[PDB]
Parts: C-alpha cells; sequence; structure tokens
C-alpha cells in the first residue's frame, strides 16, 4: 500500500505540524490492520524535535 | 497651514536661538579662548548656529513653541519632512527585506539550509545585496508573476 | 581560511561588521551633515 | 481523577511507559502498528497530571493525552 | 397650518401605498421570510405560548389580506411622514 | 558577440538576439519568463522618447547658443506662455497618450491584432514585429524591412543611439538642478577650464 | 469589442445588445447579478435620455439650469415656476407625496414582471408606434444603449460641472468652454 516509497507527499492532517508541507515517503508497512503506515520524513522538526511521523494513506496526497 | 508660523519669521525659534548660544556662552566664560575644551563650544555654537540657519531655510513651520513641526499630510511645501525621506526609507527599507528574501530562497535550495543562516554565504549574500538596488521593478514583477506570494494549500495553517 | 572565514561569515561576527560598518556610516553622516531634520533633495 | 486517553496514532515506542512517575500507564497488545502494542491507563485514579508522557511521546500530534480533570489527593501530589 | 387635511392626506397616501402600491411587496416579504425560525422551529413550535401568531386578530375581510396590523403600520407611517411635514411646514 | 562585461557570463535570457544586446541584466530585472517582452517594448518607447527628449532639450538650446532661434530653456519652457494653457495641455496630452499608448498596450499584450484602422480598415499597418509599427504613418520610406542581418543592424543603431540619449536626458535634469544652467551652456562651460568644471566643483 | 485583440469573457458573449465586453472588475460575473444588471443599465439610461432633454431645454429657453430651477424647494417660498408660469400646486409637501405615490405605483408595476425579457423592452402598451414590431429589432436595442450610455455619461458631466463649478449650469458650461477653449477645462478642475 502506500502512494510509493521515496515520493514527496502533502500532508491533510489538521493536528500534525507538518500540515500542508512537503515531506518525504521514507517507509510503508504493508502489514494489515496498522492505521497509519506510511512514515514520513520532513526536512523540519516540531516542537517536540522530531521529524518521524506516521500517516494514513487518506492523509496524503502526492505532490 | 494649521496655525503654525515658518521658522524664519518665527520669534519663538529666534528665541531659541538666543538662548542656546547664551548657554554655550556661559560655559566658555570658565576656559580659558585658546584652550583645547574651549574649542569644543565654539565648535558647538556653530553647529547650532548651522542647525539654526537650515532648519530656517527648509520652509519648517514653527508652532507658538518655537519649535519645529512638521506636516506628513503629503503638502506640496512640506515634501521633506515626510514624503521625501519617507521613500527614501521605503527604498532602504526593501532594499533589506528584498535581500533578505532573496537569501531564504537562495539557501532552501541547498543541501544543508540551516548552517547557511547561522553562518551567512557572503559571497551568496554580496551577489544579491547589490541586486536589492532595483527591488520595486523585482518586488511587483514577482507580484505580477505570482512568484512574490505562496498560494495557501502549500502554506502551514493551524486547525481551527 | 576554509574554516577561519566560515567562523568569520557566523551570524554574530557579520552582525557585528554589518553593524559596525552600519553605524560608522551613521555616524559619518552625522557629522559632514548634522541636525538633519528635513531632507533638502 | 485525571483522564488519560490513548489515541490509534500510537506507535509502541513504550517511552511515556518509561516518563511515568506513579505508574499509569501500560503496553497492551494491538494490531495497529509496527510495534503491535499500544499504551492503556489502567491506574488513571494515580494520574499526578505532570504530561512526562506527552513530553516524551514522538508521535504528532500526540497520541497519549492527559486532561486535568478534578483532582484528588492522588493527583496533588501531597504527603500530609 | 391645516392639521386636519395634511395628516389625513399623508396618512391617506401612505394607506394608498399600503393597500395599492406595496402589498405584493409586503405579501411577498412576510411569506419569504415567513415566521421569526430558531434552531429550525418557529418560536411558538419550539414551545413559547406567547409566541403564538395571533389569528382572531389577523382575520381581515379585506380581498388582497390588508388586515389592522397593517393598518396599524402605514398608517403609522402616515402620521409619521404627516408630522414630519407639520413640523416642516409650520418653521 | 562583446559584452558588458569580459569575462563575465551571459545571462541565460539575453541569448544574443536582441538588436543591442551586451548581456547586461546584472540586477536580474528581466529573468522571469515572458519578462523580456515587456521589457524591450519599455526600452523602444524610452529610447524614442529619449532621442525626442534630447532633439528638444539640446538642439533647440545649441541653436539658442548660435542665436536663430531665440528659444527658452527646456526647464523654464513649462513657464513659457503659449496659445493654451500649461495645465490643459497637459490633459489634452494624457487623451491623446490614452489612444496612442492604448493601441500600442494591444500590440504588446496581442501581438498582430491592432494593425487594423478603427475606421476605414483597408488601410493596414504592414509591421510584423513587436514594437516596429511599419506603415504609411511611421515608416513612410520603407526600411524597417528586408533581410534579418540588415533588418538588425538598424534596429541596433536605434537603441545605441536611444541609450545615449537616455544618458543624455538624465545628465541634462541633474545638470539643471545642482547648476541651474542649460547643458550646452555646460558643454562650453567645460571646453574652457574642464578640470574646474566638474560634479565635484558643481556639488 | 471595447478593446480589439482583447479576449471578451465567457458571460459575454456578444449576443446582447451593446455587448462590448467592458467588464475589467468582473462585476456582472455572477449569473444573477448579470441579469439584474442589466434591467438596470437600461432604466438608469432612460432616465438618462429623460434628463439630458430636461437639462438643455429648460436651460436654451432662457428658465434657468437643472440647479436654480431646483433651490426653490429649500426655500420657504419658490412658487415652482414651470415654463415662466408659476404652478398653484407646486409646494413641496405636494409635490413630493404625488412622486412617492405615481413613480412608486409606476415601479412597483414595473417590477412585477416575472419574464426576464419582458422587464428590459415590455413592448404593448409602451410601444404604440410599433416600431418594435417591424423588420429591425436588433439595431434598435443596440441605439438603445449607445444612445443610453451617452446620455448615462452625460449626466455624470452635469452633475460633476455643478460640484466643479457651482452657480453655472452645462449649457453654461459649453458658452464658457466655446469662447476660449483651451484654457478652460478640466485641467482647471484637476489642477487648481
Ligand atoms: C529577511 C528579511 C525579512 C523580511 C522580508 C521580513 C518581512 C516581514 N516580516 Mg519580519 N522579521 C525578520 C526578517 C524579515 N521580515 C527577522 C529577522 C525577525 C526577527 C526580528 C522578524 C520578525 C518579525 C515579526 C515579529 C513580525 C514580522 C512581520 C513581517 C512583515 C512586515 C514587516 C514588519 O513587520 O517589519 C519587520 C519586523 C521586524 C521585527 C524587524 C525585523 C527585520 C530585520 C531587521 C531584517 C533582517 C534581515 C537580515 C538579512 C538578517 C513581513 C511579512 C510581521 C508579520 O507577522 O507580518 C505581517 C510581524 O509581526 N517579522
Ligand atoms: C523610528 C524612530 C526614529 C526616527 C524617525 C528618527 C529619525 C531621525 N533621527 Mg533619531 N533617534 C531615535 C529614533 C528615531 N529617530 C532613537 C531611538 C534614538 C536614541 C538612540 C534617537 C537619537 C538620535 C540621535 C542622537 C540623532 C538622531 C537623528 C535623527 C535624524 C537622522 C538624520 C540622519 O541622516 O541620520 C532623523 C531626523 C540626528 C538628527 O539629525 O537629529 C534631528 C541626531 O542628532 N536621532
Ligand atoms: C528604463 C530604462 C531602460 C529599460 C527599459 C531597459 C531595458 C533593457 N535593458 Mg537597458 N539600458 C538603459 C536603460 C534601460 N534598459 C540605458 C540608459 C543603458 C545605458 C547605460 C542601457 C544599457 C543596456 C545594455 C548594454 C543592455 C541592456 C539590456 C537590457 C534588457 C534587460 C535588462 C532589463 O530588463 O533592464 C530593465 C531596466 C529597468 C526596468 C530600469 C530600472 C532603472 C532603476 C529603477 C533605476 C536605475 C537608476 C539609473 C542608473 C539612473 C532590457 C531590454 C540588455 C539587452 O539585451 O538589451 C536588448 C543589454 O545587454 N541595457
Ligand atoms: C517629446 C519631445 C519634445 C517635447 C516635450 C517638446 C516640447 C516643447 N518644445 Mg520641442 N523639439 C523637439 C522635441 C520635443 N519638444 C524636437 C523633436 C525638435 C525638433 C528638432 C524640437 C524643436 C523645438 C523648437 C524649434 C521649439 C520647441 C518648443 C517646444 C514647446 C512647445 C512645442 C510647440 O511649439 O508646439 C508645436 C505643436 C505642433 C502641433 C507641432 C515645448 C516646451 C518651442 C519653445 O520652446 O517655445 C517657444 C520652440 O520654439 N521645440
Ligand atoms: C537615431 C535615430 C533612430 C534610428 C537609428 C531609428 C531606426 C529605426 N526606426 Mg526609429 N525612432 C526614432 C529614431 C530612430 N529610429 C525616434 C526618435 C522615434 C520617435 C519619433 C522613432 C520611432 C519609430 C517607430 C515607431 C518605428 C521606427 C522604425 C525604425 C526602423 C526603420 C526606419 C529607419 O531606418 O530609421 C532611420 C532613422 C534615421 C535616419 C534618423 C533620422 C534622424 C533625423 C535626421 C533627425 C529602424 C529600426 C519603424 C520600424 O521599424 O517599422 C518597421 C517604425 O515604424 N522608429
Ligand atoms: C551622454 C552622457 C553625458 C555627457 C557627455 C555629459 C557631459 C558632461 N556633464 Mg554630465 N551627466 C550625465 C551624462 C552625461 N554628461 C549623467 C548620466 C548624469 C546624471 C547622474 C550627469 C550629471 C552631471 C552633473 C551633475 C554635472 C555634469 C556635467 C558635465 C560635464 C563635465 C563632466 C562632469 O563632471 O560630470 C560627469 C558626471 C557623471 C555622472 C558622468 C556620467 C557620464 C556617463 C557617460 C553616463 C560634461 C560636459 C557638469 C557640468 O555642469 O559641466 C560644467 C556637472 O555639474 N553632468
Ligand atoms: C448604473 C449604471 C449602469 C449599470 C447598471 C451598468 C451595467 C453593466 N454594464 Mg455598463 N455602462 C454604463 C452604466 C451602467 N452599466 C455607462 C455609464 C457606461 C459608459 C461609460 C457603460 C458602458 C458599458 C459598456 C461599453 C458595456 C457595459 C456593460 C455592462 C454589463 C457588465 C459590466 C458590469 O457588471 O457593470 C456593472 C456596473 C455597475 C454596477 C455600475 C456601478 C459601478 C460602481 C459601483 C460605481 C462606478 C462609478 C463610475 C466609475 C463613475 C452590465 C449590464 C457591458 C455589456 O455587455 O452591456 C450589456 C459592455 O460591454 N457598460
Ligand atoms: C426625468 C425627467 C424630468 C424631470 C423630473 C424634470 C423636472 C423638472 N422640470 Mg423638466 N423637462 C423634461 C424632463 C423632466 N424634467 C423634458 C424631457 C423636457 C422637455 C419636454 C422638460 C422641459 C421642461 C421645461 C421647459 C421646464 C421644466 C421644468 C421642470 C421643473 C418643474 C416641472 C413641473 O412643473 O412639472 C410640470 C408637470 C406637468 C406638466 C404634468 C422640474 C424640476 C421647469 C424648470 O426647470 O424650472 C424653471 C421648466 O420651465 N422642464
Ligand atoms: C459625453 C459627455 C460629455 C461631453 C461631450 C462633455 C462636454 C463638456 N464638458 Mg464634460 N464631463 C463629462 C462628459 C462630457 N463632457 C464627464 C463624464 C465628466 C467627468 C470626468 C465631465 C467633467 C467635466 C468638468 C467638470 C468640466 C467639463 C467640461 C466640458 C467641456 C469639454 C472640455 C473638457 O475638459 O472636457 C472634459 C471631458 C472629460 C474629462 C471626459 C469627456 C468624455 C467624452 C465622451 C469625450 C465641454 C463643454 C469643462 C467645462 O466646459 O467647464 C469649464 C470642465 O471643466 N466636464
Ligand atoms: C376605503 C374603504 C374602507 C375604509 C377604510 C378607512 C376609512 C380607513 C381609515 C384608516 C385610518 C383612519 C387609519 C389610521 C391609522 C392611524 C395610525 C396607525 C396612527 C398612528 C400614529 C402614530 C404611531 C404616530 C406616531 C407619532 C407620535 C405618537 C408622536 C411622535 C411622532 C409620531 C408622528 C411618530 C372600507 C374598510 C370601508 C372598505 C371599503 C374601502
Ligand atoms: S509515548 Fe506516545 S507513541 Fe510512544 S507508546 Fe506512548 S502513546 Fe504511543
Amino acid at each position: 500500500i502506500g502512494p510509493k516509497r521515496g515520493s514527496i507527499v502533502k500532508v491533510l492532517r489538521r493536528e500534525s505540524y507538518w500540515f500542508n508541507d512537503t515531506g518525504k515517503v521514507v517507509a510503508v508497512d504493508q502489514a494489515p490492520g496498522v492505521r497509519y503506515p506510511v512514515v514520513v520524513r520532513f526536512d523540519k522538526v516540531n516542537y517536540a524535535g522530531v521529524s518521524t511521523n506516521n500517516y494514513s494513506p487518506d492523509e496524503l496526497e502526492q505532490s | 497651514v494649521a496655525g503654525l508660523t515658518p521658522c524664519k519669521e518665527s520669534k519663538g525659534f529666534a528665541k531659541r536661538q538666543k538662548q542656546e548660544i547664551k548657554k554655550l556662552e556661559g560655559r566658555l566664560k570658565l576656559y580659558a579662548p585658546d584652550s583645547a575644551p574651549a574649542l569644543a563650544i565654539n565648535a558647538t555654537i556653530e553647529k547650532t548656529k548651522r542647525r539654526f540657519e537650515f532648519y530656517g531655510n527648509q520652509g519648517l513651520l514653527c508652532g507658538t513653541d518655537g519649535l519645529p513641526h512638521l506636516i506628513v499630510d503629503g503638502d506640496q511645501a512640506h515634501l521633506g519632512e515626510f514624503v521625501y525621506p519617507g521613500l527614501v526609507f521605503l527604498y532602504i527599507a526593501g532594499w533589506i527585506g528584498w535581500v533578505g528574501r532573496a537569501y531564504l530562497i537562495d539557501v532552501r535550495t541547498s543541501k544543508k539550509p540551516t548552517e547557511k543562516e547561522i553562518i551567512i554565504d557572503v559571497p551568496l549574500a554580496l551577489r544579491i545585496m547589490s541586486k536589492g538596488l532595483t527591488w520595486p521593478v523585482a518586488a511587483i514583477g514577482e507580484l505580477r508573476s505570482g512568484k512574490l506570494v505562496e498560494k495557501s494549500s502549500n502554506i502551514t495553517v493551524s486547525p481551527r | 581560511m576554509q574554516d577561519v572565514k566560515t567562523y568569520l561569515s557566523t551570524a554574530p561576527v557579520l552582525a557585528t561588521l554589518w553593524f559596525g560598518f552600519l553605524a560608522g556610516l551613521l555616524i559619518e553622516i552625522n557629522r559632514f551633515f548634522p541636525d538633519a531634520l528635513v531632507l533638502p533633495l | 481523577a485525571h483522564s488519560v486517553k490513548i489515541y490509534d496514532t500510537c506507535i509502541g515506542c513504550t517511552q511515556c511507559v518509561r516518563a511515568c512517575p506513579t505508574d499509569v500507564l501500560e503496553m497492551v497488545p494491538w494490531d495497529g502498528c509496527k510495534a503491535s502494542q499500544i499504551a492503556s491507563a489502567p491506574r488513571t485514579e494515580d494520574c499526578v497530571g505532570c504530561k512526562r508522557c506527552e513530553s516524551a511521546c514522538p508521535t504528532d500530534f500526540l497520541s497519549v493525552r492527559v486532561y486535568l480533570g478534578a483532582e484528588t489527593t492522588r493527583s496533588m501530589g501531597l504527603a500530609y | 397650518a391645516n392639521t386636519a387635511l395634511t395628516i389625513t392626506l399623508s396618512t391617506g397616501a401612505l394607506l394608498f401605498l399600503g393597500r395599492f402600491v406595496f402589498l405584493p411587496f409586503q405579501r411577498d416579504n412576510v411569506s419569504r421570510q415567513g415566521l421569526p425560525v430558531q434552531n429550525g422551529v418557529t418560536h411558538f413550535d419550539a414551545g413559547d405560548s406567547r409566541a403564538q401568531e395571533v389569528t382572531s386578530f389577523l382575520k381581515t375581510n379585506d380581498p388582497a389580506g390588508f388586515t389592522i396590523v397593517d393598518v396599524l403600520a402605514w398608517g403609522a407611517l402616515g402620521h409619521a411622514v404627516g408630522f414630519f411635514i407639520l413640523a416642516t411646514i409650520n418653521n | 558577440r562583446p559584452l558588458w562585461l569580459p569575462g563575465s557570463e551571459a545571462p541565460k535570457w539575453l541569448d544574443g538576439s536582441l538588436p543591442g544586446d551586451y548581456g547586461f541584466d546584472p540586477l536580474d530585472l528581466a529573468a522571469e519568463p515572458g519578462r523580456l517582452n515587456w521589457m524591450v517594448q519599455a526600452e523602444l518607447v524610452h529610447c524614442r522618447w529619449a532621442m525626442l527628449g534630447a532633439a528638444g532639450i539640446f538642439i533647440p538650446e545649441l541653436l539658442t547658443k548660435i542665436g536663430i532661434l531665440n528659444t527658452p530653456s527646456w526647464y523654464k519652457a513649462g513657464d513659457a506662455t503659449y496659445f493654451a494653457d500649461q495645465g490643459t495641455l497637459f490633459i489634452v496630452e494624457l487623451l491623446l497618450m490614452a489612444w496612442a499608448e492604448s493601441r500600442r498596450w494591444a500590440d504588446i499584450a496581442r501581438p498582430g491584432s491592432v494593425n487594423t484602422d478603427p475606421i476605414f480598415p483597408n488601410n493596414k499597418l504592414t509591421g510584423t514585429d513587436v514594437g516596429y509599427p511599419g506603415g504609411l504613418w511611421f515608416d513612410p520610406l520603407g526600411w524597417g524591412s528586408g533581410s534579418e542581418d540588415k533588418l538588425k543592424e538598424i534596429r541596433t543603431k536605434e537603441v545605441k543611439n536611444g541609450r545615449l540619449a537616455m544618458l543624455a536626458v538624465l545628465g541634462a535634469f541633474v545638470q539643471a538642478n545642482v547648476t541651474h544652467v542649460g547643458p550646452i551652456d555646460n558643454l562650453f562651460a567645460h571646453l574652457a577650464d574642464p578640470y574646474h568644471t566638474t560634479i565635484l566643483q558643481s556639488l | 469589442e471595447w478593446l480589439p485583440g482583447n479576449p471578451r469573457p465567457s458571460y459575454l458573449d456578444g449576443s446582447a445588445p451593446g455587448d462590448f465586453g467592458f467588464d475589467p472588475l468582473g462585476l456582472g460575473e455572477v449569473p444573477e447579478n448579470l441579469e439584474r444588471f442589466k434591467e438596470s443599465e437600461l432604466i438608469h439610461a432612460r432616465w438618462a435620455m429623460l434628463a439630458v432633454p430636461g437639462v438643455l431645454i429648460p436651460e436654451a429657453l432662457g428658465y434657468g439650469n437643472w440647479v436654480s430651477a431646483q433651490k426653490w424647494a429649500a426655500t420657504p417660498g419658490g412658487q415652482a415656476t414651470y415654463l415662466g408660469n408659476p404652478v398653484p400646486w407646486g409646494n413641496l409637501p405636494v409635490i413630493l407625496a404625488i412622486e412617492f405615490l405615481a413613480i412608486a405605483f409606476a415601479e412597483s408595476q414595473r417590477n412585477g414582471e416575472p419574464d426576464p425579457e419582458k422587464r428590459k423592452y415590455p413592448g404593448g402598451a409602451f410601444d404604440p408606434l410599433g416600431f418594435s414590431k417591424g423588420a429591425n429589432l436588433e439595431e434598435l436595442k443596440l441605439k438603445e444603449i449607445k444612445n443610453g450610455r451617452l446620455a448615462l455619461v452625460a449626466f455624470l458631466g452635469f452633475a460633476v460641472q455643478a460640484i466643479a463649478y457651482p452657480g453655472t449650469g452645462p449649457l453654461e458650461n459649453l458658452k464658457t468652454h466655446l469662447a476660449d477653449p483651451w484654457h478652460n477645462t478640466i485641467a482647471h478642475v484637476i489642477i487648481p
């Protein structure tokens, strides 16, 4: 599943720090039952200092 | 204009010139006439007399306090109080705003974009600080071409 | 100078060198052209 | 007392439990992540409300979330 | 001066406008706007017994639906205009 | 091709097709796609208004120095009275400039659209390139047509004579601001004492 | 075709009478707004074409302009001189109450038409000479808005000449312009 590994996606999740921000997909989990399989890496950190977050494919579009 | 006499014919403005030299002349009375601190007060008096003869020759408006007041409405007599040095300012302030904006675009497409802001790339900086000379033609040029503003779909927006 | 000029290009040094030049320029404008309240040009 | 809620964005990184100073959080099995575990708050009546779990949660936005509600002698942290 | 003719003609002019001119404009707007509505229901439908629209007072015998409230509304404007005219003339 | 600065790379937008191209865009004022089409039209009116400007600033002042016209100076020509009011002649100009420049505005925006007459449509302008309205009203001698290498030379001669006139007219402006003397007399005061009549002496 | 070569917008196709594509600000972009703007452009113009003979012909016959023939209502006694003759019913509460009755009955009957084309050009009783039921129909509607926009520009001229030069009328602005036309223009208003 997922759009593609190594692709550029835009986050549609409202409560994330990287909403409407360009991110790079580093891992998509193909195991069933995982709610947020797509792991997206960002060039900028959030207030917690991390750049790695998991999103569903419904919360991302290819840009 | 606005009930203010011109400073060249203001009796209060000439009173402040009289009582400023008299304050400095009484400071000069306790020094030798060829001494080094007396040359500073003598240069202060000539700086004061240059100042009062410059304010009256520019068509400044003086109130009842004997002080030069600025008319910032955009009067044809009063352009050098606000309009002329405001356009001089905004050109310089837009120069600061255009070469800082163009530096961030030039370092966002780099390998480590955050190390180029603590350590400012001077050959990259100085090649666009010259380019900030013609910035109204480049800001409205980027405004007309759409490169000045970013679309709201690519802008980080806090949720409702 | 691969690293000495990198230190000289840092944010506090370049702020000191620019504002040293900036306040150096505005003081020297205020010597030859002092008490400037109205731009004549 | 305090209501600690775990959401489905959790990755099972366990550091919310490790940051807990009053043993509220525990890791239960789950099927929604790679680690196959999610946090839970059974002893939420023992929660002081310090939000050390929210400081240690790497998920954006947070998976563990502490809501400061009615405060008792557990959640006030008193010894007298 | 001439209070008995100025007030009567100005009330009769606004009542002529209320009956023959602006009565399709008023009857369309009281149906398009309708009764006041809170949260999808009428104030009387929500439980307010004092917000019931009266129908015995609104029971008109005029063929165009011109009731005594419209008499009390358009005739009130005819006295407001009529005392605007009388105050302007007597000056 | 020769450039404005030897050892400097020419910009990617100025490729050398345009007449008068010496790779001179240091501040990048014509980089953007579609922008160099506007800046040539801007250069062409400015160069032709300056050659019209230099023929009305220097040539009547030079013949005043000889004394066969007795025309007033150009910076005091706004104070001169005529058969019309000086304020009135501004607005009659910008009603005629509202026609002539908006016909020119549509040529830059939509080329090949306003070459036909608004009244008698058999009269059509023969110009093909943008900014060169060939026709009986503007080029009656037909010097704007021929080979492309021959046409590039005469278009190079408009702008090289035009950039000189722009510098000229900008020079007369600042000369009349700080010296208050007309510019033919500024030339004749520079052929008498050249090392004492300089911009530092005039401040 | 208000600018040759300019792309006409999709909501202005040219089939309307006077559709020259002049909408730079896009006010008629909304379709239901544009249907009101077409019946507004014509009532305005028809009132303006009833106004240009109402300004010049009282001025050319010598009974003053459209301003000095209008200041009598602010005066307590003006007596309402019409063609040099004071009408007996010419009082300010009398002529305003008739105007707030007769025009309001005319405008309410005008707004009652459900058809969006009979609102524009009604015909019938308002066309007794039968030119609407004739061979030419499209060019007369083009004649309506070309004459109408000329009188609409004329009334804008009429109003701002009174603001710029109070106490004078439009034929008196024409007589002032016809004497020395190169000195007394809009530049007297632009440059004080
Ligand atoms: C025709 C007809 C008829 C009759 C009718 C009638 C006769 C009517 C009348 C009516 C009327 C008789 C009405 C009235 C009304 C009134 C009113 C309604 C009033 C009110 C008032 C007001 C409210 C005012 C106010 C004021 C005051 C108080 C003071 C201050 C100022 C003012 C002015 C504001 C019938 C039915 C038989 C049928 C047939 C037809
Ligand atoms: S710290 Fe956050 S992401 Fe990690 S296990 Fe606890 S709730 Fe889940």
